[PDB]
RNA sequence: CCAGAGGGCGCCCGUGAUUUUUUACUGUGACUAAAAAAGUGUGACCAAAGCAGUCAUUCGACUUGAAUUAGAAAGCAUGGGAU
RNA sequence: CAUCCAAAAUCGAGUAACAAUUGGAGGACAAGUCUGGUGCCAGCACCCGCGGUAAUUCCAGCUCCAAAAGCGUAUAUUAAUGC
RNA sequence: GAUCUGGUUGAUUCUGCCAGUAGUCAUAUGCUUGUUUCAAGGACUUAGCCAUGCAUGCCUCAGAAUCACUGCAUUGCAGGAAUCUGCGCAUGGCUCAUUACAUCAGACGUAAUCUGCCGCAAAAAUCUUGCGGUCUCCGCAACAUUGGAUAACUUGGCGAAACGCCAAGCUAAUACAUGAACCAACCGGAUGUUCUCUGUUCCGGCGGCAGGGCAACCUGCUGCCAUGGGACGUCCAGCGAAUGAAUGAAAGUAAAACCAAUGCCUUCACCGGCAGUAACACUCAGAAGUGUUGAUUCAAUUCAUUCCGUGCGAAAGCCGGGUUUUUUUAUCCGGCGUCUUUUGACGAACAACUGCCCUAUCAGCCAGCGAUGGCCGUGUAGUGGACUGCCAUGGCGUUGACGGGAGCGGGGGAUUAGGGUUCGAUUCCGGAGAGGGAGCCUGAGAAAUAGCUACCACUUCUACGGAGGGCAGCAGGCGCGCAAAUUGCCCAAUGU
């Protein structure tokens, strides 16, 4: 995913974007999703790097991922 | 908690039919999974038929007259699964069960020696208390273990009297495996190349007699000897084997004449 | 019933969600335990293993422990004095993990000596050591600011540690 | 139990890209309960069905049989280099 | 359900009364220019239409046609629909 | 079997609806009926209301027998009721009312957790008993002759009724409560004003005394120690749990001298050099220098403190069989049963990568009353705004939020050249519910309703003082509606 928003505290918010497909027209439509994200103050990404991220166990109510490496 | 099983919620392993009844028998927890076994009262009645119905069996196994690994079991149900050996005294028959091509449960028929022994894989290998190492297999613990320690998915040979183990045989190229799971069981093949993907499942590449060469999964993997010359236990008719679908039918056409 | 779930939050979106089930014994609190000073009570309860734990009522005795020397040993909660989750909690003289109180001394200063044959012992142990100037005062005087590190509501005992150079400045200068 | 000397392979780790590159797509494989559907075999007197059963003048032989396939999107491995 | 009506020894179809129905016959749509009754009445008709004294459609006889141990009627839904 | 026909005009060619036509486990409703195989069946409206009866109990060779009970024998043996005890009733059945980051399917995770029965495998802790004396505490022995209660039963009874109840007297255990030395091991800690190898050993230290002594110190006197090891004695040591330290391999330069040791050569020599060389004070000359994973604050190990009921017996248990010769042995052998620890699979709980009807005449939705995140805590089996306190201002949305309408989800069914449309209450799988709501106990597992408590609605019996009920289990009623079966027989089969 890419990076979105640089707000809070150690909580960055990712975006994803994907495509889907609709087998009776037999053509392809865009949608997005959104995380968000525990980000150590390791590092600092600014909005629009891509980055890579891991799963983990509930650290906050919606934060279940958390940052391994940018880009 | 379910105590109860359904025979459309049953294996097809075990071959048992839509009708007569709704219910089949749930095997307890034992030595092997509930989704791959063949528990006591299927075997007997189904297969072996020296039962005819429910009350038959138990009128045979209760009175401990039904031994697997060398243990007599009065149960009813209990799973039996891979790799076990089943000796019956009054008959004189002795089973060791396996899997076969079709991916199907079989029974082989083993003489004095082989109705000792066994084999067991490795599952995981952790310590205990006065740093004593511990293994973990399918069937149960046993201690320590040298013959000599190593590692992990490697396969032993388990003396069932009392312990004499042979050696142990070990995961590395150009040894000879059997399968299990995976819808590619029941057949037999080399060790060509293992890959390793990290956090991920691990997928090997293998062989057999005559190439038609293969690949399955690496938990799916089940070490049996060297080489086919160097096989502690005896083996089907067929030798893991798959033929095509055309052969097969054509040559049970041409061989029903009698 | 007190339930431990995200069904009766909002969502994310700002929306309510509409519920088609009751509350279940899988999710389940139990009112706070508030462990103060006096004679050990205890208040036994059940969990889902058939465990039991162990909820504390009143604590004044404590086990504590210097790092660097390696040692743990007794002594006796005097007061509370400071707490960082609130001050209701100082004035209540509740002990909670992660809280600041004052303990007896005595069975530090005594062992403390000890760091016939043993003459040469006392010489090869006190070599190649020293002990901080900011725990000294304190360990002298005949009280030492402590720290519990134990949870003393779900064991039914008050833990510790005992704090050298960093972390004791950190809190003599909120005092 | 032919030694010294460089070569070559198999495991393990560490350091290095002036910026290392990727997906959609498609080929071949991994993984995935029945019932139902598709389908092979079999004169239940045909049939709708069902996994049975057929021989042998004997104290059993078929080393009996119950094949095989399909299952949107997404996930997983490894080839292709056109759009 | 299956078997049998003696293995010495055990019943029974002729109007084969042991006797098929439900909707139709102007067109759509397989099948009457037949005979009585009614006369814009009574009714039929999904649609177009029929009935005012020679009614191929109504109410009944006789004959013929479709499906058959089944055949009409309403309602919903799919196909007919590239509406 | 990739098809069509009738109806707008005086007649014609189009556009476009209406009507015809074939299926449908898709229901109703008339007419009609001779054999046989096979099969759904009160789901639609009312998850509305229910009379009566049944729907979950269990004993073997193997936990407790003085029925005042039965047979045989005449002081014993075999049956042995309903009672204590152990296990199970949280499964199976029945129903779709609520319900769209909800459920659910495919694919993954728990290093964030619990887990009875079942499989396999372990366990070296504890001053007990008898005898004799007595001073409380000893001497002498060794296979533990443990302890206190309570039902059925009897005696008095109470009550209108009640799956309602009371006083007294009896006796059991694999119930409940105690408690086991020597036999019986390996390994480590902390220590004595213990004595004996000894200091080879002084400069300093520890002091011990007197003179001045204000015990600051100066002086004189004096003992011991300044590398150490052998014996003897004392306290502690198990499993599991808490807290604090330590361990939980390494893998990126090359030859000499320096003193402190100290090893080996070597010598009469504790003379002065490096050839040999896993470790290391004997007894043990290899009795762990080496855990798994992609990853660990994990497994396990070592040290210091601790554990008080809320943990730990060889059931202080039961049954056989061979012996023995006295039936009747510490004679041997076997089968059961149970406490504690460890980890598999039978399960449970929690998390979410991807996907799904209609509506904009629903465009802004979220923080006083947690909305998004941060810090220390609390709670729970555990993770988390799950919750408290404190601090920030975020979160989501025209790539349809929020709100509303319809609806249990899926495997699948009907129709079909193909693309599709439509249905899925209902046999299998998952979820939820038991008149409506809430709260709770027991248990490994339940917010259980043929369990408990309270309220609301409905309702039964009564001697009016009280005591009860829950069919969306199987039959059968009542009401409702266009509409749906016997108040049968049986555990033979298939399971629990």
């Amino acid at each position: 995913g890419v990076v979105h928003s640089t707000k809070m505290k150690r909580s960055i918010v990712i975006r994803r974007d994907y495509l889907h497909f609709i087998r009776k027209y037999q053509r392809y439509q865009k949608r997005h999703r959104s995380l968000t994200v525990h980000c150590s103050p390791c590092f600092d990404p600014k909005p629009g790097d891509e980055v890579i991220v891991g799963q983990c166990r509930p650290l906050s109510k919606t934060i279940r991922y958390n940052v391994l490496e940018v880009v | 908690t379910k105590k109860h099983l359904k025979r459309l919620y049953a294996p097809k392993d075990w071959m048992l039919s839509k009708l007569t009844g709704v219910f089949a028998p749930r095997p307890r927890a034992g030595p092997h999974k509930l989704r791959e076994c063949m528990t006591l009262m299927i075997i007997i009645r189904n297969r072996l038929k020296y039962a005819l119905n429910a009350a038959e069996a138990q009128m045979i196994l209760r009175q401990g007259l039904v031994c697997v690994d060398g243990k007599p079991r009065k149960d009813t149900k209990y799973p039996v699964g891979f790799m076990d050996v089943v000796e019956i005294p009054r008959t004189g028959d002795r089973f060791r069960i396996l899997y076969d091509v079709k991916g199907r449960f079989a029974l082989v028929k083993v003489g004095e020696a082989e109705g000792n022994i066994k084999l067991l894989k490795v599952e995981n290998v952790y310590t205990s208390t006065g740093r004593i190492p511990v293994a973990m297999t399918h069937d149960g613990h046993r201690i320590r273990y040298p013959d000599p320690r190593t590692h992990r998915g490697d396969t032993l040979v388990y003396n069932l009297k009392e312990k004499k183990v042979v050696d142990l045989i070990k995961s590395s190229n150009g040894k000879v495996v059997m399968v299990t799971g995976g819808a590619n069981r029941g057949r037999i093949g080399e060790i060509m190349s293992i890959e390793r993907h990290p956090g991920a499942f691990d997928i090997a590449r293998l062989k057999d007699a005559a190439g038609h060469e293969f690949a399955t999964r690496a938990s799916n993997i089940f070490v049996i000897g060297k080489d086919m010359q160097s096989v502690p236990v005896t083996l089907p008719k067929q030798q893991g084997l798959r033929i095509n679908v055309i052969q097969e039918r054509e040559e049970k056409l041409i061989a029903a004449e009698a | 019933g007190i339930v431990r779930s995200r069904l009766h939050k909002r969502k994310i979106t700002g929306g309510k969600t509409k519920i088609h089930r009751k509350r279940m014994k899988a999710e389940l609190g139990r009112l706070p335990a508030h462990t103060k000073l006096g004679a050990r009570r205890v208040s036994p309860v059940r969990a889902r293993g058939g465990n039991f734990k162990l909820r504390g009522l009143r604590l004044d005795t404590g086990n504590f422990a210097w790092s660097t020397e390696a040692i743990a040993q007794r002594a006796r909660i005097l007061d509370v004095v400071y707490n960082a989750t609130s001050n209701e909690l100082v004035r209540t003289k509740t002990l909670v993990k992660n809280c600041i109180v004052v303990v007896d001394a005595a069975p530090f200063k005594l062992w403390y000596a000890k760091h016939d044959e043993l003459k040469r012992k006392w010489m090869l142990r006190r070599e190649n050591h020293k002990i901080e100037k900011a725990v000294a005062d304190q360990l002298k005087e005949g009280r030492l600011l402590a720290r519990i590190t134990s949870r003393p509501g779900q064991t039914a005992r008050a833990d510790g540690a005992l704090l050298e150079g960093a972390e004791l400045q950190f809190y003599l200068k909120k005092l």
